[PDB]
């Protein structure tokens, strides 16, 4: 359910990264979800969707956060 | 390899004029893609990065695709042959 989940995506490397993209452009807080309450929050915004949201749907790349910031690529 | 090399062609034996199936089939279809991992078991699959299996022991091994066209042939007594066939779809 929720704790897989969590763990599976927790270890993903694509986790990692949209997250300290989500602190570079502060989003998510610097810290590292200090309790389970703000790692509700790292995860809505890294993902897009809570958890139970994840489970309930069948298309989870998507939604992941992007930067904010739109960089002129050119 | 799979195309060319694994073609089999073998017979056995075991309604009482039969006495012999000749088994015929042969793949023309294979694909190797990324890795995937399952999120949720109800995922779509999605890729797998290295250092997730790395992380996890996961293999980094990306699925493999089959298609075959298979030819069941049965010889009866005093030579009356008949051909069963089916084209198989991509399977994994």
């Amino acid at each position: 359910d929720t704790k897989v989940l969590l763990t599976e995506i927790l270890l993903d490397p694509m986790y990692d990264y949209a997250a300290t993209v989500a602190r570079i452009d502060g989003s998510i807080p610097m810290h590292k979800p200090r309790t389970p309450k703000e790692a509700e929050y790292e995860f809505k915004t890294v993902i897009g969707r809570t958890p139970a949201e994840l489970l309930s749907q069948k298309e989870f790349y998507d939604k992941i956060y992007t930067s904010k910031y739109r960089p002129d690529f050119t | 390899i799979v195309k060319q090399m694994f073609n089999v062609d073998i017979t056995y034996k075991d309604d009482k004029l039969r006495e012999s199936v000749q088994i015929q089939f042969n793949f023309t279809d294979v694909n190797i893609e990324r890795p995937q991992h399952r999120n949720y078991s109800q995922g779509n699959k999605i890729n797998l990065l290295p250092n997730k299996a790395r992380l996890c022991g996961l293999s980094y091994s990306g699925p493999v695709n089959l298609a075959a066209e298979v030819i069941l042939t049965a010889h009866y007594s005093n030579g009356r042959q008949e051909v069963k066939r089916a084209s198989i779809p991509p399977f994994q």
